[PDB]
C-alpha cells in the first residue's frame, strides 16, 4: 500500500469480459459505467494500481472516504470511472514463518 | 459486548488468573489485548498491552498468554492488598466501539502520570442540561496535534466504552451512542485540542477521560499517561 | 548504446515494432516526410 | 493461515481511466462479423457506414 | 424490480430457457443469483455469481449474464427439476430485490433451524430466534428471507459476519432491530409496529461472505437454508 504499482497500459484491445474468468475474484464493482458498455468506450491509457489490504478495509476503497488506509496510503477522488476489482489470496501469501 | 466474571475474591493471589471470554474468534487481526487497572479517584494506569513484553512497572504481573479464545492474564503471586477493577480489550474489528468489558471486582483483600506530560481539564461543575460545554486536555509535552488521541467516558457502576476516536488530521469518527449528536472540533494546532457537547441527551452525565493514545489499536507511544476526570452532574 | 540519454521517467508511450524503419556508382537515396498532425505523426 | 475471513490478505486492483487531448488507444473488443456473398446488405467496414 | 415469467411450461427431453430481466442499476452492476425451491421443503442455492455452481448442484444447470438480463438453461430436464426458480439481485441503492417465481411444471452438514413464531397480539410482536451447530458464525453473514404461504420470497434484513453495519429493506426500515451476541450461534431480530401484513416464514438464511453484500459484488451468495417456523399473526 505504500509502494503500489502504476502500470500505464495502452495499445491493446481491452476485453473486460476475459477478466470474469481469469481468477476467482470476489469484487467487480465499477463506479464509472456498466461492464457491458465499457467494452465500447475508447481510452488513451489505463492506470493499473494494485495493493494488499485486509478484508474489513476493502469497503474503505471508495471514490472519497475516510479511513486508516483510505486517506493514508491510497485515496480516490470523486471522479474514478474504473473498477475496484479485488480478491482474496490466502492460498500462497500466508505461511507460518513471521509475516 | 464481552464476557467477564462479575467478581473474583476467592484464593487471593494464588488461583485468581482472571481473563475475558466471549470472543469465539482469533481476536480479529493484530492480537493486542490490553489490560487497564481502573482505580477509584485518580485516572487508571496501563498494566500490559501485548501478550508479553510488559512495560516499565510492577514485574509481578506477566504471562498474559492467549489460551483457547481468551487472554489469561496471570495475576497470581502479585500482592494481597488491592482495590481496583481490571478491564480487558478485544474485538479489534474495523469501526467497532465498546471494546471494553464489564466491571470485574478483582479485589484480593477489599478492606486494605502526574508530572509526565500534563493533566488539565475544564471542571464542568453543575452542567446545565444542553448548551455547549468544551473540555480540553492541553499537553505542554507530547504534541496535541500529531498523535492519535481518544475520549472515553465512564459512569458509576457501568464499565468504560469508546466514545470518541480522532486520527491525525483526516478522521472525525464518532461512537454509536451519540450517532451524530456529537461533533468533534480541533482547537489551534499549537495550543490544545478541545471537545464539544452539542446538546447532550441526558446521557452524557458520565465522567470523561482524554487519553493521549488509542485503546483498541494501542501503540507503545513511549509511555501511557492518563488524566483525572470531572463530574458532569447534569440537572435535566 | 545508452550514451544518447542520461535519465528516465514515466514513459507514457513506447512502440515495439520489430521491422526497422530504414556497386561502383549506385548509391541509395532515401527520403522521409514528417508532419505535426495531432492524431498521428504521419511517418 | 489459521485465521478467519476479514483479516486475510486481500489483493485490490483499481483501473483508473483518463481522457486527455490525445487519440485513444485502448478502445475494447472490435466485434467483427462474417463474409456474405453478393447481396444488398449494410456494411460498416472500419466505420464506413 | 425484476421481470420474470410467472408460470412457464415445458416438455421432457428437450431444454427450456428461463429469463430474468432487470435494469443496469441492479443486474448491470452486480451478479444475478438463481435459487431453486421444491414445493413443500426449504429452498436451496442453485446458481451463484452466474459462473459457478455449488457442490450439491450437478452440471444439469447453467446460467449466463449476456447484457443486462440473466438466462437460465437446464440441459435435459426431468421430473425432479419441477420446482420454483427465483432470481435475486443486490441493487446499488442498498437493497436486495428478489424475483416472482417460475412454475416450471411438467406433467410427463449443518442444521440452520430457527423458531420464535406463533400468533401474537397485533401492533406488537416478539423476537425472532435462530441457531446452528458449529458453522463458524463469525465468518459468515446472515439474511432474513421470509416467504408468505403461496406467495414469493423477499429479503427483509441482512447482518454481516463482522457484526457491524447491517441493512434493512425499504418497508421494514426503522421498526426492525437485528443483532447478534458473543454466545453460541444465534441471531436476534426484534420487530416493531406490526401492521398484520407479516404472515410468512422468516427464513434464517446462511451466507458465505463476511462483510455486507454491498462491497463484495462477486462473492455474495446464500448457503443451505433452514427449516423455519410458520408465524401467522392474522390480526
Amino acid at each position: 500500500v505504500y509502494a503500489w504499482n502504476r502500470k500505464r497500459i495502452s495499445n491493446c484491445v481491452a476485453d473486460y469480459s476475459v477478466l470474469y474468468n481469469l481468477a476467482p475474484f470476489f469484487t467487480f464493482k465499477c463506479y464509472g459505467v456498466s461492464p457491458t458498455k465499457l467494452n465500447d468506450l475508447c481510452f488513451t491509457n489505463v492506470y493499473a494500481d494494485s495493493f494488499v489490504i485486509r478484508g474489513d478495509e476493502v469497503r474503505q476503497i471508495a471514490p472519497g472516504q475516510t479511513g486508516n488506509i483510505a486517506d493514508y496510503n491510497y485515496k480516490l477522488p470523486d471522479d474514478f470511472t474504473g473498477c475496484v476489482i479485488a480478491w482474496n489470496s490466502n492460498k500462497l501469501d500466508s505461511k507460518v514463518s513471521g509475516n | 459486548v464481552l464476557t467477564q466474571p462479575p467478581s473474583a475474591s476467592g484464593s487471593p493471589g494464588q488461583s485468581v488468573t482472571i481473563s475475558c471470554t466471549g470472543t469465539s474468534s482469533d481476536f480479529g487481526g493484530y492480537n493486542s489485548v490490553s489490560w487497564y487497572q481502573q482505580h477509584p479517584g485518580k485516572a487508571p494506569k496501563l498494566m500490559i498491552y501485548e501478550v508479553s513484553k510488559r512495560p516499565s512497572g510492577v514485574p509481578d504481573r506477566f504471562s498474559g498468554s492467549k489460551s483457547g479464545n481468551t487472554a489469561s492474564l496471570t495475576v497470581s503471586g502479585l500482592q494481597a492488598e488491592d482495590e481496583a477493577d481490571y478491564y480487558c480489550s478485544s474485538y479489534a474489528g474495523s469501526n467497532n466501539f465498546d471494546v471494553f468489558g464489564t466491571g470485574t471486582k478483582v479485589t484480593v483483600l477489599g478492606g486494605g502520570g502526574g508530572s509526565e506530560v500534563q493533566l488539565v481539564e475544564s471542571g464542568g461543575g453543575l452542567i446545565q442540561p444542553g448548551g455547549s460545554l468544551r473540555l480540553s486536555c492541553a499537553a505542554s509535552g507530547f504534541t496535541v496535534s500529531s498523535n492519535y488521541m481518544s475520549w472515553v467516558r465512564q459512569a458509576p457502576g457501568k464499565g468504560l466504552e469508546w466514545v470518541s476516536v480522532i486520527y491525525s488530521g483526516g478522521s472525525t469518527y464518532y461512537a454509536d451512542s451519540v450517532k451524530g449528536r456529537f461533533t468533534i472540533s480541533r482547537d489551534n494546532s499549537e495550543n490544545t485540542l478541545y471537545l464539544q457537547m452539542n446538546s447532550l441527551r441526558a446521557e452524557d452525565t458520565a465522567v470523561y477521560y482524554c487519553a493521549r493514545g488509542e485503546i483498541q489499536p494501542y501503540y507503545y507511544y513511549g509511555m501511557d499517561v492518563w488524566g483525572q476526570g470531572t463530574t458532569v452532574t447534569v440537572s435535566s | 548504446e545508452f550514451r544518447v540519454y542520461s535519465s528516465a521517467n514515466n514513459c507514457t508511450f513506447e512502440y515495439v515494432s520489430q521491422p526497422f524503419l530504414m556497386q561502383g556508382n549506385f548509391k541509395n537515396l532515401r527520403e522521409f516526410v514528417f508532419k505535426n498532425i495531432d492524431g498521428y505523426f504521419k511517418i | 493461515p489459521t485465521y478467519g475471513v476479514g483479516h486475510q490478505p486481500y489483493r485490490v486492483v483499481v483501473l483508473s481511466f483518463e481522457l486527455l487531448h490525445a487519440p485513444a488507444t485502448v478502445c475494447g473488443p472490435k466485434k467483427s462479423t462474417n463474409l456474405v456473398k453478393n447481396k444488398c446488405v449494410n456494411f460498416n467496414f472500419n466505420g464506413l457506414k | 424490480v425484476l421481470t420474470q415469467p410467472p408460470s412457464a411450461s415445458g416438455t421432457p427431453g428437450q431444454r427450456v430457457t428461463i429469463s430474468c430481466s432487470g435494469s443496469s442499476s441492479n443486474i448491470g452492476s452486480n451478479t444475478v443469483n438463481w435459487y431453486q425451491q421444491l414445493p413443500g421443503t426449504a429452498p436451496k442455492l442453485l446458481i451463484y455469481s452466474n459462473n459457478q455452481r455449488p457442490s450439491g448442484v450437478p452440471d444439469r444447470f447453467s446460467g449466463s449474464k449476456s447484457g443486462t438480463s440473466a438466462s437460465l438453461a437446464i440441459s435435459g430436464l426431468q421430473s425432479e427439476d419441477e420446482a420454483d426458480y427465483y432470481c435475486a439481485a443486490w441493487d446499488d441503492s442498498l437493497n436486495w430485490v428478489f424475483g416472482g417465481g417460475t412454475k416450471l411444471t411438467v406433467l410427463g452438514e449443518v442444521q440452520l433451524v430457527e423458531s420464535g413464531g406463533g400468533v401474537v397480539q397485533p401492533g406488537g410482536s416478539l423476537r425472532l430466534s435462530c441457531a446452528a451447530s458449529g458453522f463458524r458464525f463469525d465468518d459468515h453473514a446472515m439474511h432474513w428471507v421470509r416467504q408468505a404461504p403461496g406467495k414469493g420470497l423477499e429479503w427483509v434484513s441482512v447482518i454481516s459476519g463482522d457484526g457491524g453495519s447491517t441493512y434493512y429493506a425499504d418497508s421494514v426500515k426503522g421498526r426492525f432491530s437485528i443483532s447478534r451476541d458473543d454466545s453460541k450461534n444465534s441471531l436476534y431480530l426484534q420487530m416493531n409496529s406490526l401492521r398484520t401484513e407479516d404472515t410468512a416464514l422468516y427464513y434464517c438464511a446462511k451466507d458465505r461472505s463476511y462483510g455486507p453484500p454491498d462491497v463484495f459484488n462477486y462473492e455474495y451468495g446464500m448457503d443451505v437454508w433452514g427449516q423455519g417456523t410458520t408465524v401467522t399473526v392474522s390480526s
